[PDB]
DNA sequence: GATCATATTGTCCAGACAGT
DNA sequence: ACTGTCTGGACTGGTCGGCGCTATGATC
RNA sequence: UCUUAUUUUUUUUCUAUUUUGCGCCGACC
């Protein structure tokens, strides 16, 4: 339970128990938000309002993928140095610490995790479809794909409040250029004046 | 001889049956060695079948592509609970005593339940209800009625974990884990006489077989192995699961033979149980699914059987077929409704197998002598013994000289051949019809326009499929049952489905309108174009500038049969006085003089007397879909072949009329004078003033709540009603200021294409944009867009567009229209899936219903669903506007026939 | 250098179930 | 006998085209 | 000056006749 509270209950506030008390403060600001709507002091915020919506770009997804790949590379290097120390011993390990660290690194282990996620489009954490094949039908298709925004919601789900156009999409999301079928509404394109 | 599967009996495979059916024993958790050969005793053993072409199966001696495959068996070290029966096992564990093994019911209760089982019959619901009642009654008894031994409650943990609630000597209640061996031992004590009480067959569904002691490994053919492009064999998910199962079983056997402690044995038993549970069903709740080394979860037998991609739906109920084509469709009014445009490339590929007889020997010999590269030719030849030879250049003459009676020739698609024409999705039985092959040298399919509404197909890149029946029985069934002209009337509503649309309606109106006259050359040209057997021109109606002129009604009268008389009102009715006068004149005499009818003839009242169109203009009410009275009468009173000929001729005639007379739309069709614009602006100002007054009244508190409603939605409904009245007034003004000379107005009024609101939206206003049945509200706080003040409930700030398409919308109004269009598109894209699911559910619920020879609809079991279909035994397709017999039409037609 | 055993165990509707 | 809760299943069909993945840390 | 063991005939050739699966993305009806 201590580990669960430390690593799951609001991890953005930290993982040390010292900030645990501060997490309670972040709980309090939640409770008020629950209480006021239960008492009419405040109204319910719009989930589709773009003030409460962020746009994860290629940089953030690349950072997450690089973090996963670097963590796996770190664990691989730790296993490599452990195996080398267990086999050769302390004499060969500490006689040249520059060569020992360099030889215990497999760069491709990192690389084949990054580009593969950029090949199949599958991202760590269950996110998929992040990277797609660039459309080269004409000049318009490539720009549309480079200015394309998707949603994590399922395509088969009827999202009446999410697929429909919002008033905050003025100047940020194109009101007309949307795909047909199940992709309608959930897939949008950035407006010409949209700035991120 | 030949035999068919009369019935299928289901049951649980006994370990003895699994051992007997197995051609090999599998112990090596491997498929292929380094060189690629199968390993003896492995899963890829030749005794279970062969996939690679070089190898030959050990069990049956057949090569790849013909060996059916043979099952194997794996002797598990310890019994494993089958997950699919696991819950059922728990039910038995709650029904039978732990010591005696008999059910926990008295002898009198057992006998009474036997009589109840025998009495009720074979309905499944009653059997399940009785089984549930027996289980509930037996599960609450803690003392065995036969032995008196105490019983303990059993707790079932998903998926295959059983807990027995036992009591120690100190009275403490604890949980004992029931191992699968103990469960099987308990199940073995149940006699065969108590099995029907538990819903188990004594000789087919013994409970001890519900615990797996021998695992049947599938044949090699059912889980094939392929070689990738990189030279590395790609194993199946089932093969990997079986490899894991064999490895765990071998480890358990080695540990058992080594005298491992109990901690080892139960842990390996749990691992083997998990592996077998995932192998039976990888999507079992409460366990992690089995995953590949790449992180991909595997799909086992349960996922192979169930789902949209499963065997039942993706391979058994529906499957890919041979001798089928699929390509784009393009219009072709020049062909009949019975004909389909087949490309030459498609025709030379799809082949009809025709047996050589005494009357088609010369034609098939010529087809063989032409070869596959010459049309009309042939591709394959099958001898009477049954060897198929492909026709090349070398043997083309040799096979032709060897042709005799009894041979089969797969000839190319010829004119008059019957083929199926289907468009997906197939929502109704009219979505596929049997057409006649017409071979044209282009690339696309060609389908006649009146057949498009049955297919719900336009020509904006629509893709359609074509199926060629092979057997003579299938061709005859397609020709007789699913022919196009046999399905003109839709059985859904008993009205015309194969009917003229768009340009057909417009050309009919242009031809049959008042003042429409044609010259002799034009009349001859349209008669030749429509393919009518008019040898001599009729008497001209009038002479203009010394030349004869023929009325369009006279030309239209030649299509109708000479003994046809029907009168009705069409959609072009706006002066009811003339229609009432015509109805009264018809009512008195019942045979009005043609001169008398023509004196007061009105385009709004269609009247055909003895096949002569005396009055009225042709529109959607004549031969349009779901509205054509004339086509409906022609089909019912003159057959389908005459109806098909009439439809083809009238479509060609209307196409000729609309082609040469000139039909067009321009930017001045929506043009309005300054008076109309001023009136529309006055209506706009009045509507905004009323909305502002309503808002002020709501703010000052004197607005009255609706009964059961508060201020907000009452004010919203009042504003929406005011905007709707304003839109109706604007549309009325636009209709008033747009005459019948407008081609767009002609199309809207005649029902050809579009509506009056469409012309109103392009000329007067766009109305109010609404989302989910209410005004637009999603956006910022108190407003939709930031260009309006917060808290503004005015018309312009809530989606009421004042200008039309011709005048151009403001950016805010453009955004509001975008929200409306997005809402509509999302509505259709959501509705289609729900409608398809409901259609599938209804079809699967009513697939087996059929009218018997006595007029009764019964299920396959025998229960009479209906003692008479529709309570009168009348086909809805042959019904007259949902009625049994149209007594009015029959009486009128018979009276006219006897009077004439 | 070339091989080899092992490789972890989103919503909505309907039926069954403790709780009062 | 009611009532809220836990668990389980399905989420229209078809087609065109592409992209990409399905080993590895010891052993002699 | 001494026990408790048995005994026999009826089978033939140098050899042979058209890559799945998983998952993603996009588009059309
Ligand atoms: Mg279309
Ligand atoms: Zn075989
Ligand atoms: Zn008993």
């Amino acid at each position: 339970a201590e580990h669960i509270i430390d690593n799951n209950l609001l991890p953005h506030m930290g993982v040390d128990p010292e900030n645990r008390r501060a997490k309670a403060y972040y709980l309090g600001m939640m409770a008020l938000k629950v209480l006021e709507l239960s008492l009419g002091l405040r109204g319910e915020d719009d989930k589709d309002h773009y003030a409460n919506k962020r746009l994860k770009l290629a940089g953030d997804l690349l950072k997450d993928l690089f973090r996963v790949a670097f963590g796996q590379l770190v664990k691989d290097m730790q296993y490599q140095m452990t195996k080398t120390y267990q086999r050769k011993g302390e004499r060969y390990t500490f006689e040249n610490i520059q060569r020992f660290v360099r030889n215990s690194i497999r760069p491709d282990v990192l690389s084949e995790r990054i580009e593969h996620a950029l090949a199949t489009g599958s991202w760590p954490g269950g996110r998929t479809g992040v990277s797609q094949l660039l459309d080269r039908t004409n000049y318009m298709s490539t720009l549309s794909h480079l200015r394309r925004v998707t949603s994590p919601l399922s395509r088969d789900q009827p999202h009446f409040e999410a697929r429909d156009l919002h008033g905050t999409h003025w100047g940020r999301i194109c009101p007309t250029e949307t795909p047909e079928g199940p992709n309608c509404g959930l897939v949008k394109n950035l407006a010409l004046m949209s700035q991120i | 001889m030949k035999k068919v599967i009369g019935s299928i009996e289901f049951g649980i495979l006994s370990p003895q049956e699994i051992r007997k059916m197995s051609a090999a024993e599998i112990t090596v958790p491997d498929t292929y060695d380094d060189d690629g050969y199968p390993i003896e005793g492995g899963l890829m053993d030749k005794r279970l079948g062969v996939i690679d072409p070089g190898l030959r199966c050990e069990t049956c001696g057949a090569r790849a592509g013909e060996c059916p495959g043979h099952f194997g068996h794996i002797e598990l070290a310890r019994p494993v609970i089958h997950v699919g029966f696991a819950k059922t096992i728990h039910r038995v564990l709650e029904s039978t005593c732990r010591e005696c093994g008999r059910i926990k019911l008295t002898d009198e209760e057992i006998e009474e339940y036997m009589q109840k089982f025998e009495v009720m019959g074979d309905r499944k619901g009653a059997v399940d209800k009785l089984i549930k009642e027996i289980h509930k009654k037996a599960k609450e008894r803690m003392v065995c009625p036969h032995c008196g031994a105490p019983q303990f409650p059993i707790k079932f943990e998903r998926p295959t974990i059983y807990w027995e609630l036992r009591k120690d000597e100190e009275g403490n209640e604890y949980k004992h884990r029931m191992m699968p061996s103990e469960v099987r031992d308990r199940l073995e004590k149940i006699p065969d006489k108590d099995l029907p009480l538990l819903g188990l067959h004594p000789e087919k569904s013994r409970p001890e077989w519900m615990v797996l002691t021998v695992l049947p490994v599938p044949p090699v053919t059912m889980r094939p192995s392929i070689t990738l492009e990189s030279g590395i064999r790609a194993e199946d998910d089932l093969t990997h699961k079986l490899v894991d199962i064999i490895r765990i079983n071998n480890r358990l056997k080695s540990n058992i033979e080594a005298g491992a402690p109990q901690l080892i044995i139960e842990d390996l038993w749990d691992l083997l149980q998990y592996h077998v549970t995932t192998y039976i069903n990888n999507e079992t709740s409460g366990v992690p699914p089995a995953k590949h080394k790449s992180g991909r979860p595997l799909k086992t037998l349960a996922q192979r059987l169930k789902g949209k991609e499963g065997r039942f739906r993706g391979n058994l109920s529906g499957k890919r077929v041979n001798f089928s084509a699929r390509t784009v469709i393009s219009p072709d009014p020049m062909i009949s409704i019975n004909e389909v445009g087949v490309p030459l490339a498609v025709a030379m590929e799809l082949t009809v197998p025709e047996k050589v007889t005494e009357f088609n020997y010369e034609k098939l010999k010529q087809r063989v002598l032409n070869g596959p590269e010459k049309y009309p030719g042939a591709n394959y030849v099958i001898d009477p013994e049954g060897r198929r030879i492909r026709l090349m250049e070398s043997n083309r003459e040799l096979i032709a000289e060897k042709l005799d009676i009894g041979w089969t020739v797969e000839r190319h698609l010829e004119d008059g051949d019957v083929v199926l024409f289907n468009r997906q999705p197939s929502l109704h039985r009219m979505s596929i019809m049997a057409h006649r092959v017409r071979v044209m040298p282009y690339r696309t399919f060609r389908l006649n326009l009146p057949v498009c509404p049955p297919y719900n197909a336009d020509f904006d890149g629509d893709e359609m499929n074509l199926h060629v029946p092979q057997t003579e029985e299938a061709q005859a069934e397609a020709k007789i049952l699913m022919e196009v002209q046999n399905h003109i009337i839709s059985p859904r509503y008993g009205g015309p489905l194969i009917a003229g649309i768009q340009d057909h309606i417009s050309g009919g109106y242009l031809l049959t309108r008042e003042g429409a006259y044609f010259t002799r050359y034009e009349v001859e040209q349209m008669l030749m174009f429509a393919g009518m057997d008019v040898n001599e021109l009729p008497e001209p109606d009038k002479y203009e500038n010394g030349e004869p002129l023929w009325s369009g009604k006279t030309i239209f009268s030649l299509l109708l049969p000479d003994d046809l008389t029907i009168w009705y009102r069409n959609k072009l009715c706006d002066e009811p006085e003339r229609c009432e006068a015509l109805e009264k004149l018809i009512e008195e005499k019942l045979i009005p003089d043609p001169e008398e009818v023509r004196k007061l003839a009105y385009d709004g009242f269609v009247y055909i007397q003895n096949g002569k169109l005396l009055s009225g203009a042709v529109d959607k009410k004549a031969y349009g879909r779901e509205d054509g009275k004339l086509l409906d009468i022609i089909v019912r009173e003159y057959g389908v072949e005459r109806a098909r000929q009439f439809l083809d001729q009238v479509t060609k005639l209307t196409i000729w009329v609309i082609t040469h007379k000139g039909f067009t739309t321009a930017i001045d069709d929506e043009d309005l004078p300054q008076e109309a614009i001023d009136r529309i602006h006055e209506i706009i100002r009045e509507a905004e003033e009323k909305v502002q007054r309503l808002i002020e009244a709501y703010k000052r508190g004197e607005l009255e709540p609706l009964p059961g409603k508060t201020l907000e939605e009452t004010l919203e409904s009042k504003i929406m009603a005011v905007l709707a009245e304003a839109r109706d007034n604007a549309g009325k003004v636009a209709e008033r200021y747009l005459g019948m000379n407008n081609h767009a107005v002609i199309m809207a009024k005649t029902g050809a294409r579009g509506k009056i609101l469409n012309i109103t939206q392009m000329a007067a206003m766009l109305g109010q944009q609404s989302i989910r049945g209410k005004r637009l509200y999603r956006g910022y706080r108190g407003r939709v867009l930031t260009h309006f003040k917060p808290g503004d409930l005015g018309a312009r700030a809530r989606g009421f567009v004042t200008n039309s398409y011709k005048s151009g919308l403001t950016p805010q109004e453009y955004f509001f229209h975008a929200m409306g269009g997005r809402e509509g598109l999302v509505d259709t894209a959501v509705r289609t899936a729900q409608s398809g699911y409901m259609q599938r559910r209804l079809i699967n619920a009513l697939q087996d219903l059929k009218v018997d020879y006595d007029g009764t609809v019964r299920d396959p079991t025998g229960i009479i669903v209906q003692f008479k279909y529709g309570e009168d035994g009348v086909d809805p397709m042959k019904s007259w506007q949902g009625k049994t017999v149209d007594v009015d039409r029959v009486i009128v037609r018979t009276l006219l026939k006897m009077r004439g």
